């Protein structure tokens, strides 16, 4: 009887990811995603389940981890609302329901040093940069696959990007209460977090309401060996699961 | 309940002190795993650490000031405080708001206590025997415009009559549309480039309009109505990080510019105690 | 000077023998712990008891080797100024290897059944410090300092009672929309 | 004994003795036992 | 219960009247051992001599004075008595302090009664219908600085609202860290050549901050708040010698210089009656 | 014990913790040492009332050696042993020493104490006391 | 069923040591330390057992392993006679009995080369540097936590420090007959040797008589990679076990 | 009958009939009987 806990394989639909230095996958709150049971439904229309079409690993544009990078933030299902048929099932309805299997990728040699904080913050309502009673404009909190780069300059309507305050007024050291995993270049290179549907209602809008938000916050600065490139690619791959939609509708109209 | 188990010298290949936090798990390492411990008992249940007690104690959550006087010639009454209305929000006082924000979802039937005190800084020979009418306003109920409006009948609007100084005590079942209050709502009420973020149906519970129904005496009685609230049937989900920066608004996690440091800087280097 | 992400990064220096890494008191309701989740929850109470769980995670290169000794000094004695004085009390020798995280449980060593959450002399919890056991050895082609991530968590035997108002939040103007 | 009919009047439930900190402390897919190597 | 047994003339070698106090024992010598006694019964139980009744009757243990007025322009409020705070101590009144000091360790849940009376020596046409807010302050709770501080919300701090003249009645379980109160603490809080002796964690229970929440009338209402205390669930250990010299401080057995004699000198020689 | 200055003065740790020296109630008071009025038991209680405590009289005509087994008395299961002294031994001559004609007006009093059921927890860097 | 033989944890009292590259611990002569049974006792006074107070890991001052270091030698219980309450229990009695759990620490990367010889020599009576019939003076053989550095200059009364002759006239290659372990930087970084009480009597003096002597003799010279510091710290940690003392006495008076 | 749940509300216990003045009057190691010589 000989096996390994770092060699993991996750097959969803027609996509397959392989890893040999992965950490024990985190199941948020020890609750796997499950379809909405009838005992809690409030809407009357029947739900459609694009089980195989949308529940697959969608690789997002990789990010560049430099010595001065503050972190990155992604909103779901916003991060996948421009991805194939999932985006259409998300727009053409008034609401949607689906889980997420996040998979962050950051590989390096045994000489590099650094630690990334991969945390899922359900209902991550960010703070505006103007204070007082200013709001954050829908055009920014819903970037899409672009995500929010916490090192860039603030624009009118985008929340503040002070990674220290988690963009919402909470300290970085306290985010560990949420389901998270550290990508320690010496021990781990790929993080996995199975995110279920978290909301106060059985079903809610999927275009105007983002249930969870993925954040990759470098805790320890990247210290590359002498003569190596001071950059490492971070590839985020998210796979929906247990997807449901109700009320096929005229396309949801977003700005642009 | 056993607190610490008896453990002597340990020389084995199982190292409960070594782990990998990269997995995101907090191993329940006990004192018996690092040292030699003796048999001890808890003698403690934790009744005061429950969410029902941590969040379920009566406290002040809003306040206002009004007057009861000869209202003749005051075209704008409500804005002159002939009666004042307050939108129910558990996010205006900070010492309870933080405890409520420690979680993402909270479901509770409420308990309210409306504290009014009579007073007369100006020349006034006595403090009247007032009878304050406290009124609940559900979404749609006619937001009254004058102290003598057609609303105070309270046929569908709940009303509670009581004298100043003494308080009303009415319970409210959980009035949210969801299964709990959206302590954090990373979502908009609808898709518009000009809508408000966070503050939505889940936030608006109505409002409480304060007044007095007694006809006026000969002087201005500036009444300050302080509202107290206890949470009942409290249930919490999705624990969150403690609040670090203060607030400026209700329901919004927005903070000010150049906020003050929260971490207590050391006196000396990291090696000081 | 200001709050930064480096505040959670314990700097380590290579080729350092018998030197201190960091030092801190165990007043969980003040100091470095005042802002942590455990400290924030404790500040809502006046009395606390039980054992604390302190963990350090190494984030340096994988080809690096280093041995650290986490030492807990119960109350009554000053903070350890050397490694020989620290190692006399409760200590755990940490060998940094495949296991990147160490978990040293601070044992409950007190006469009174409960300590005060606010910094008090009579109910002092003691001191916590870390020292270089042998040295920090970095592999070739690597320079600079490596950092440790320190974690704090409560044991299942932790106790809290006598709720009180916290001093970490303030307000001077009733809130409007 | 209650003096009112509707549930808005009943008193608090007291304390929920059913505790389960595993969902927050060990929300991991694979089981991790204390002492055994976290990763292997 | 038999009080005295029947005993006639006694001519034996057993001398119950002769003993040796050098052993430290008090032989329970009865009247039947020295004289001829008759059969008598007790007809007495001793319910009023129990520690639960001797120490468990409500009594005044602290008092203060405050005012409720137009507080405009008073930078230092608390020190101007816009609200006053008192550190809980059972050692400020002597007639109860002595009874409490008769033992070394006492464990009790408490009962408090806060007595406030309205009054106006200066020109004042009436005595307002006040609503006093009484607040418990645990160690760490923000010691309020102004009558309108961010503390009075009382979300975790216990608060009790009531009108002047009428009193609050809240029970407090035993809040000591030990199994009892250290009525005598022959020990220091820590080892320092400048620390205070006796007064330590065991002594500090918090403090009670008194105020009024009603906005001001037209005159100063100098309120004197007298606090009453009853002891409940009283348990005593290690009985001590009765207090002979008076006190000057709280928790300290220190007395003044040239104290007055306590023994009543005789009128004449030792042979006088 | 009570301080000699009254008001709100404290007694300094350097005196109440003499060591094997003990406190001689006939000597002069020093700044930080409690008052030595044996009548008031150094705490404000009369000498005649100390008999409520476990005691024994050494009557030269009947007894020459006293024995008192003292257990651990404290409100906690464990407390500090350096800053906190649980019990205090006192030898107070009640009747004055009347030696026969021509004898030395002095008698030696030797105090011997034996710990029992000893326990310690948390071997630590030496406790640092003044001096 | 998956475990490792290099990951070991030894918990004694309030001290805990962790290691991940340790070699199979050596139990000298396959005899674990045990309390003196009544069938062999010759003294009449009852023994006191400071089980938890003295049986803990005491870390000794680390040594610097250079390219020219000859080795180090420590005497027990002399090495711990100035350590807390153990030293007082050792002095204030005429005799003592206790085992020892030696733990040597020397960590390095996979690029360093070298081999240390950790050997326990019971009754290591050293040789004097003057020859003829000269004696070795008590002031040197009993250093304390200082130990004996075999690379230093000889002083009047200290034994000879020719590491080749083991300071007693025996060749270095023959010390392997004693319970020993090699700290091979490529395979092992921490050695462990459980030493029981070895003596011809049931009880003997612990101040004038040292039962065992710990030696760390570098066999293969330290070859650090190009550009690295030519030094590695060697930390020796010893933990008494099964301690006994008899006849609490006026303090044992040693010189100085 | 109590009107509250927590023990801080219950009433006093009344009187503790279990008396034992021997611990204060005769805290002696050896037993001393009335009438017999205290010392022999």
């Amino acid at each position: 009887c000989g096996y390994s806990d770092r060699v993991q394989q996750i097959t969803l639909g027609n996509s397959t990811i392989t890893t040999q230095e992965a950490a024990n996958a985190v199941v948020c709150y020890a609750e796997w995603p499950e379809y909405l049971p009838d005992v809690d439904a409030s809407d009357v229309n029947k739900t459609s389940k694009p089980d195989t079409s949308v529940c697959r690993f969608y690789t997002l544009d990789s990010k560049t981890w430099t010595t001065g990078s503050k972190g990155w933030c992604w909103k779901l299902p916003d991060a996948l609302k421009d991805m194939g048929v999932f985006g259409q099932n998300m727009f053409f309805h008034s609401l949607g329901r689906s889980g997420y299997t996040v998979h962050v990728q950051c590989n390096a040699t045994k000489f590099h040093s650094g630690c990334l904080l991969v945390v899922v913050i359900p209902e991550h309502q960010l703070a505006s940069h103007e204070g007082g009673n200013v709001s954050v404009k829908y055009t920014f909190t819903h970037p899409g696959e672009r995500g929010i780069d916490l090192s860039s300059a603030n624009e009118v309507g985008g929340p503040v990007k002070d990674v220290i305050y988690n963009m919402n007024g909470t300290l970085l050291g306290n985010l560990l209460i949420f389901p998270h995993q550290f990508i320690n270049l010496r021990t781990n290179n790929t993080a996995t977090i199975v995110i279920p549907y978290i909301n106060s209602v059985p079903i809610d809008s999927m275009t105007r309401h983002n249930n969870v938000s993925l954040m990759v916050i470098p805790i320890a600065p990247l210290t590359v060996p002498t003569g190596a490139t001071p950059s490492l690619p971070i590839t985020v791959t998210i796979a929906p699961m247990c997807t449901e939609f109700s009320g096929i509708r005229s396309k949801s109209i977003v700005p642009q | 309940t056993v607190a610490s188990i008896s453990s002597g010298p340990k020389h084995t290949q199982k190292v409960p002190i070594l782990t990998a936090n990269e997995t995101g798990a907090t191993m329940p390492v006990l004192p018996s795993d690092s040292i030699e411990t003796r048999t001890t008992y808890m003698h403690f249940n934790g009744s005061e650490t429950d969410v029902e007690c941590f969040l379920g104690r009566a406290a002040c959550v809003h306040v206002t000031e009004i007057q009861n006087k000869d209202a003749t010639g005051i075209d704008n009454h409500r804005e002159a405080k002939l009666f004042n209305d307050w939108k129910i929000n558990l996010s205006s006082l900070v010492q309870l708001r933080k405890k409520l924000e420690l979680f993402t979802y909270v479901r509770f039937d409420s308990e309210y206590t409306i504290l009014a005190t009579a007073s007369q800084p100006d020349s006034a020979n006595y403090s009247s025997n007032l009878v304050v009418q406290a009124m609940y306003v559900p979404p749609g109920a006619p937001n009254p415009k004058e102290w003598d409006d057609y609303t105070w009948q309270s046929a569908s609007n709940p009303s509670v009559f009581f004298k100043v100084g003494d308080t009303s005590r009415f319970s409210v079942p959980y009035v949210g549309l969801a299964s709990a209050y959206n302590c954090f709502y990373d979502g908009y009420s609808h898709d518009d480039a000009e809508t408000q973020y966070g503050i939505t149906v889940l936030n608006h519970m109505g409002s409480m309009a304060f007044r007095i129904v007694n006809e006026h005496d000969e002087h201005k009685t500036l009444v300050k109505i302080r509202v107290y609230h206890r949470a009942k049937h409290v249930e919490a989900w999705i624990p969150r990080a403690p609040r670090a920066l203060p607030y400026t608004s209700i329901g919004r996690t927005n903070y000010p510019k150049n906020t003050e440091p929260v971490i207590k800087k050391r006196k000396g280097d990291i090696k000081s105690y | 000077t200001k709050d930064e992400v480096n505040s959670y990064l314990i700097p380590l220096n290579a080729n350092r023998q018998n030197e201190q890494v960091f030092g801190t008191n165990l007043f969980i309701g003040d100091g470095v712990f005042k802002t942590t989740l455990l400290g924030e929850i404790v500040q809502y109470y006046t009395h606390w008891s039980g054992s604390l769980r302190f963990s350090l995670m190494y984030t340096g290169p994988a080809l690096s080797s280093a041995k650290l000794i986490l030492a807990y000094t119960p109350p009554g004695a000053r903070g350890p100024q050397d490694r020989r004085e620290a190692m006399l009390g409760t200590h755990v020798v940490w060998d940094i290897g495949l296991q990147s995280t160490i978990v040293m449980t601070i044992p409950w060593t007190s006469g009174v059944q409960f300590r005060y959450t606010d910094p008090d002399t009579y109910t002092s919890a003691g001191f916590l410090s870390c020292w270089y056991q042998t040295s920090l050895i970095l592999p070739p082609e690597t320079t600079g300092q490596v950092y440790l991530l320190s974690f704090i968590s409560a044991c299942p035997d932790f106790k809290l009672r006598l709720m009180k108002d916290t001093q970490t939040i303030s307000q001077t103007v009733a809130l409007t929309e | 004994i209650n003096y009112y009919k509707d549930a808005a009047s009943t008193s608090s439930a007291g304390q929920s003795l059913s505790m389960d900190p595993s969902k927050f402390t060990e929300p991991v897919k694979d089981l991790m036992l204390k002492g055994a190597p976290a990763l292997n």
